[PDB]
Parts: C-alpha cells; sequence; structure tokens
RNA sequence: CUUCUAGUGAGAAAACAACUGCCCGUACCGUAAACCGACACAGGUAGUCGAGGAGAGUAUCCUAAGGUGAGCGAGCGAAC
RNA sequence: GUAUGAGUAGCGAAAGACAGGUGAGAAUCCUGUCCACCGUAUGACUAAGGUUUCCUGGGGAAGGCUCGUCCGCCCAGGGUUAGUCGGGACCUAAGCCGAGGCCGAUAGGCGUAGGCGAUGGACAACAGGUUGAUAUUCCUGUACCAGUUGUUUUUGUUUGA
RNA sequence: AGCUGUAAGUAAGCUAUGAUCCAGAGAUUUCCGAAUGGGGGAACCCAAUAUCUUUUAUAGGAUAUUACUUUUCAGUGAAUACAUAGCUGAUUAGAGGUAGACGCAGAGAACUGAAACAUCUUAGUACCUGCAGGAAGAGAAAGAAAAUUCGAUUCCCUGAGUAGCGGCGAGCGAAACGGGAAGAGCCCAAACCAACAAGCUUGCUUGUUGGGGUUGUAGGACUCCGAUAUGGUAGUCUGUUAGUAUAGUUGAAGGAUUUGGAAAAUUCCGCUAAAGAGGGUGAAAGCCCCGUAGACGAAAUGCUGACAACACCUAGGAGGAUCCUGAGUACGGCGGAACACGAGAAAUUCCGUCGGAAUCCGCGGGGACCAUCCCGCAAGGCUAAAUACUCCCUAGUGACCGAU
C-alpha cells in the first residue's frame, strides 16, 4: 500500500548485488496491515505498520 | 526650436547667406522650417484638378534650423537667443546689447 | 442597448427592388435573434409586423503588398411591413 | 465643454443620454446614404456620451 | 406513444375570430481544370435516376433528352 | 550566378471546315451552317472534401506546356432569406469522460451513479411562377403542428368536472 | 504652438478659454481560456431560480446567484435505540502560469575509457515528477582536538594532487590546523503551582486553560533570604520628520577671405572654458543646433533611513533530602545505500525487517575491541549577513560583428 497512516513508512528503491556485484534495482516496500481501529471515536480502515502495533 | 511662425530670420547658410524674410510654416518633430524667397524649387506639375495646366511652378523647401537666426525687430540684426525670467513667462530675450522679443 | 441592435441600410439594385414591394434592407449587428429586429424597428419607426428575414455572411480577401487579409462579417435584415412606410432614404 | 455637465441632476442626465443616442442613429444612417458634410461630429457624440457616463460613474459612488 | 392507479390539486371542451413561433446550413464544382495524387495528371472517389431498335439483359452495334470536338500546328508520305 | 549538352528531346490518348463579326494585331475569342463523339454515360440530383473559384462590368505585366481581344488569372461592384427541409432546444449503440470509490515512488491507473456520442429510432407542405445570380426559403393558391388573447354553454379537487 | 500613428490624399474639423504631447493617480474592459450552472470539435450551444422590462398575452430582453474538495458551524437525519454514516445550508482556503536561469528531494540510463569486457568509470550527470524562495539548503556542539587548548552556520585562499580508495588496473580524491568576508542567538516538552470540567472512589485520577523552565563548570524543581530593578529587540503596516525613484528648468563664446552647389575646409584677426564627452546641419565645427560642467525643481505615488508612541523579552545569593532532564528511541542481527573509504581489520551516517537498554553512582564520542584519561548531553522547534542566477527596467562601456 501507500504509507502509514500514523508514521511515515513508504516505498523505496535500493540494489541487489548477487556474488559478483552485477548491480540491478528493486523494491523495498515496509510491512503494512489493514486494521479497523478508534479516530475520533469513528472506528476507520487504514494502513497500519506492524512496527507501530505494540 | 526657438522660432515660431511669424518671426522675421537672416539666413547664414546654403546659397542665401545674408538674405532674410518671414517664416510660413513650422515642422518641429523634423526640425524644417520654410521661408519666402529663399529656397524656390520647380515642379513639373501634371495636368491636375488644381492647375488644370502643367505648368512648371516655383515654391519654396525646408531648411535646417541650423540655418536660420533671429531678428531684433527693435534694432535689426541676429541674436543667439537666451531665455530670462521675465513676469511669469519665458519671452525670448536676445543676446548683443540686450534686447526684448 | 436596444436601439444599436440596426447598423445601417443595404443600398443595391436587388435591395432597390424590394423598396417597391414594402421590404427594406439593414445590416443588423451579429448575436440578435429576430424578435429583437422586430422590436427595434417597431421602436423606431412607427411600424409594424410581417415577420422579418435575417442572413450570415462570410468574410472575403485582399492583396495590397503581400499582405493578405479577411474582412468583416455580416448579417442583413430584410423586413416586411403591413401598412405604413420609410421615406427615410 | 466638461463643466456643463456637472450642473445638472441625474434627470437631465439619463435625457440627454438618450437624446445623443437617438442622434447617433441619424448620424449612422445618413452617412449609408451620402451626406453629412461634417463628419466630424461622430466623434464628438461618442465622447459627449463618454464623459456624460463617468461623471455619473463617479457621483454613484 | 396508449393505458391504470398513487396522486397536488375553481371549471375545462368547443365553438369561431384574430395573433406568436428561437439559433446553425443554403452561391459554386462535385467519375472533376474547383476533391485525393507537387501538375489544368491516361490513376482513386460512397448513394439515387439511368430511354429506343433488335435483344434473357444495365452485354454488344447505332441512337432520344443532354453534352462534348480535349489547349501547339502546317507539310512530306525515307530508314528504323 | 552562369555555361555544355541544344535551338535537341518533349508540347500529357479522341475530327473538324467555311462565312461574317470583333479588334493595333486572329487557326486558338463571339456568331452561323454542315459535319462528328458519348449516351448504365463524357447526361440529371446529392454526401463528403475544397473554401468565393458563383454573377455583372473592365484589363492582358506574370500563370495557360504555343497563340490569345479569352479564362477557374488580375481589378471593381454584388449575390447564399425557412414554424414544415438536415442538425440543436428529443432517445439511445460501439466508444469515451467518470461525483463518491478501489489500487499506485511522484506522475497517475481503473470504475459505480450520472452523462456525452449518428452510421440507427421518432416527428407538422404541396404545385406552379419569379431573377444576373437564391427558392418545400421570395410570390400566388390551397394546407398542416403547438401554443396565446376575445365574445361565443359544467362547480364537494371529493372527484359523479 | 501647432495638431487628427504608421503613410502619400482628399473631405471634414480641433487649438492661446492652453490642443496634440510627457509624468502620477483613478473609471470602463466584449468572448475563450484552471473556466467554475450544464454541454463542447476553444474563441460555441443550452439551462434553473428571484428581480425588472416589451406586447392584450404567448413567445423576446437585461440584472444577480447556482461547480469540486477541506475547515468550522447549525439543521436534518437513520440498516439500529441512543447516535454514526448521508443529506442540506452557511463559512475558510486551494486549484492554473513561468525566467529554456539559480535551490531541495523522489525516481534514475547508453554510447564512451579501461585500446576486448562482467566489479569500476561516463554519473547520481541527461530526462520525468513533486515543493518553494528572492534567494534556498545548514545553523546554536552527544563538535573539533590531544597541550597549552577553541566554542553556532555558510563562502574563499592554502593544506594538495598529500593521507587514502581502486580487476591496487583505467581512474576516483578528502578533512582538521592557518590566513580572510560577515557576524547573532532564541523558543518548547517534562518535573511542580493554581481555576474549571469529568470518573465527583467523596483515593485523588483524567482533561483544559493560565503560571513556572530550558542545561554539562551539570541545570531546574524544591527550601531560605534580598530586589521588584537594570538592560533589550529579528514587532507595528502608528505618527513625525530627511533622502531618493518615477515629468523637468537654466545653462558661456565668430566675423571676414579662396575653392565649391553647398563650408564646419584654407588664410587673416578675435573670444570662452568647473562647459574641448558625444550626436546633427548641403564636406571635417571649442564659439549654428541638441547637449555636456555646473545650479534649481514635485500637486501625486513608492521606497529607504532616523525618533517618537505602542507592543513584546530579560533579575541575585545560599542548601542539596526527594523529584524532572525528549522510548519501541539508542543499540544488536540480517539486506541494501551515504561518507574520498568497492566489506575490507571498518569507526561515523541513513533506509526495510526482526530483537530490544540505563536514568546523573547516568549516558555518547576520540576509525575494529578493551582499560585509564579527555571532550560533550542525542531521540523537540525558529533564526538576518557574508554565497548562486537574470525573463525584465534604467544609465553605460568594448585593441566585439558590420548584411554568406
Amino acid at each position: 500500500a501507500k504509507v502509514c497512516y500514523f508514521t511515515g513508512r513508504k516505498t523505496s528503491s535500493g540494489n541487489n548485488r548477487s556474488h559478483a556485484m552485477n548491480s540491478t534495482k528493486r523494491t523495498v516496500k515496509p510491512n503494512l496491515q489493514k486494521v479497523r481501529v478508534l479516530i475520533d471515536g469513528k472506528p476507520k480502515k487504514v494502513w497500519v505498520s506492524a512496527r507501530a502495533l505494540k | 526650436m526657438f522660432v515660431k511662425k511669424g518671426d522675421k530670420v537672416k539666413v547664414i547658410t546654403g546659397k542665401d547667406k545674408n538674405k532674410e524674410g518671414v517664416v510660413l510654416a513650422a515642422f518641429p518633430k523634423q526640425d524644417k522650417v520654410i521661408v519666402e524667397g529663399v529656397n524656390v524649387v520647380k515642379k513639373h506639375q501634371k495636368p491636375n484638378q488644381a492647375a488644370p495646366q502643367g505648368g512648371i511652378l516655383e515654391v519654396e523647401a525646408p531648411i535646417h534650423v541650423s540655418n536660420v537666426m533671429v531678428i531684433d525687430p527693435s534694432n535689426g540684426e541676429a541674436t543667439k537667443v537666451a531665455f530670462k525670467e521675465v513676469d511669469g513667462k519665458k519671452v525670448r530675450v536676445s543676446k548683443k546689447t540686450g534686447e526684448v522679443l | 442597448e436596444l436601439l444599436d441592435v440596426i447598423k445601417r441600410p443595404v443600398i443595391t439594385e436587388k435591395s432597390m427592388l424590394a423598396m417597391d414591394e414594402k421590404k427594406y434592407t439593414f445590416e443588423v449587428d451579429t448575436r440578435a435573434n429576430k424578435t429583437l429586429v422586430k422590436q427595434a424597428v417597431e421602436s423606431a419607426f412607427d411600424v409594424k409586423v410581417a415577420n422579418v428575414n435575417i442572413l450570415n455572411v462570410r468574410p472575403k480577401f485582399k492583396r495590397m503588398g503581400k499582405y493578405a487579409g479577411y474582412t468583416k462579417k455580416r448579417r442583413k435584415a430584410i423586413v416586411t411591413l403591413t401598412e405604413d412606410s420609410k421615406e427615410i432614404q | 465643454k466638461v463643466k456643463e455637465i456637472r450642473e445638472l441632476t441625474t434627470a437631465e442626465m439619463l435625457d440627454k443620454e438618450k437624446q445623443l443616442k437617438e442622434e447617433l442613429f441619424n448620424l449612422r444612417f445618413q452617412l449609408a446614404t451620402g451626406q453629412l458634410e461634417n463628419t466630424a461630429r461622430i466623434k464628438e457624440v461618442r465622447q459627449s456620451i463618454a464623459r456624460i457616463k463617468t461623471v455619473l460613474r463617479e457621483q454613484a459612488n
């Protein structure tokens, strides 16, 4: 998904070397989860990372 | 400009030295002014409404202000006109012994 | 502005004919419905009904000095009367 | 000129407005049928209507 | 468009008479010298009508209504 | 910019002749006569497409594969009329745009409701005359569609109006 | 004192009652275009509702309002009671352009060199996209150092083609010290103290206001005394003044002779200069014309100063019993990027995933790691100047071009 509603994790990109550093491109998406949570008392549905779930 | 429409004038240069006259028309915006009997030119007029015939006419042609003095009339000579603060206008004031035009 | 609809009258060999059946020709400024011209004439000349007609025109060219330019648009107005005349031209 | 306009009330203003309108219509027609020795009045009328209108503007706010 | 109900919700039908009806397109060429091909080009262009004699027929030969005589010629009458 | 090739190749299918005009000038323009060519088309009407080439009066510098008094060329003036015909103030097909919305590093992608979209549906005028050019538009005669006013004929908005 | 553009011409006029013209303030500004009532092939078509108009009325005409989203507020509301979607109305702000320049990021190539080519380089460049400002970015030490210390940041000279990195190949390439330009430092969270509200546990917990407090020589709270001053500004669109930018005014001195069509040329004899820079006039002018050196000048509008007034901010000394000093943060493993540093013995800085600290007897750093020593206090914000650029205006200059 796009972002986290609470913090600002977002997708990005970096290379990927393999045993002879042939450089290509990759994607690093942040772990994300859809959960129903309270906002103003109105339960929403939104993306929250699995690192702000403690 | 220092030259108006009706203002007698001496001519300094150009085949009409010392000959005077009366300014007829004033063309600023190109600095040309025409006088009487100084710049006669012959025009091969074609048969027209005016002058049904086609005579060779004789009119005057413009001269550049650098060929024109001004006149004293109080005295009768040429003055490198200067300007004075006479009462609340700027009436031209002659040089060469203080005249007032 | 209900006086600057009509601009001026057309005077042509054709128009002069229609003067012999109470039919007149003016240049009407663009963007004007029929009914507007009805009102304008009735209110400017003490005349009446017999529905108007109307037209449109294209422009043209001209060549002076390597200068190619169009001309204005038009809108004729051919008006018909019932009972009165226009001794105005 | 300009000053005589300032003397009259709004009624006379609109009056003279309509009068100049009619005069302009007549000048227009008499143009197309070979007349009007003095065509330099077609300026004067439009400019006078302009003056009347602006002077009206400044009074009404 | 025709019906039926729910339905806001004076008294509308039809006499006849007399009036009102907005903007945009309308010239011209259009199996062509005016379109598509650089051209006043032996090419291409969808639809309707498309006559007479014989004749199965819009085939073929000559013709009606109708249109055209084509944008370099005058001579001679060899090779090719 | 100018030579050589060189006054060479070419002048882009199809039948013309004479008389008289016109004019500085004529095979090439106008008029007349005979001839000849196409005729399910080289004839009549329309949709595109072109954009004033249409008509009237002048001109001959350039274009016209030659000539040219002539022209689709140059100059000047002037022509295109609608309740009924084709389209808009009606309906929708393929397709497209798509409030919210569902996805996506940004850009954005896709789609509901609603719309836009003739090649289709549905709908009130016919004949003749008139000009140098327009004609179901102008004119004559006979009609049709939907409304508005004026004297001209049935009352509980319940609804037997 | 002439005037109605380029541009001849004719007709019509205007102007000493001060035109035309110049400069500063205003007024009007059709239609498309983010386009915004709806629709669209841009410069077109068709609407709704209220007000007012024309005709007896129907049609016809003009005026004003009516998009989307969010930020605040009411009302209405309901699968489901209470209220939450939703709807309606009002209210706040956005939405496009570019100066083909300069800045900060997200994303990110190939030819080319290595005389081939895979790690490397060309290069974080070209191009795309987002976000701005007249500048941006950085900025008040968990720093630099290593005796003897210095105390925000940026930019320039030198360090230096050095120490380093690198199929140790082609190549990449610093930083501190030193010399200079400009200078500048502030505000919070928390612990505590009060008022209001809620659970009134009526324990005192929650919250909101307002007060108090901002640090390494550890500071603050907290207790106890003094004072209630003394110094400041990076605020106003508030006045008062001075200057300046946008129209201007004034401004010195020559005649004759020979050649010419024409003199500024030539030959005589004069004059002026705080003015001998330049341009023009029938050929080449200190003294003909426009000017230059000087001297003066603003009803209106704008900027920059200054000092007024208002706003805001800031106090000592002594004590150390208890309290506060930024949490899924620092940091570890794993996989990638950033630092001259290509994992290398790899400190320092980020990103994704998992694991997960202490609380002043405490914590971070000094290029793996440990010990002694030394220097600092992260996980909250703001901050002028010295620097880069020029679509545009004003005035200038050039051993720069002179119609291929």
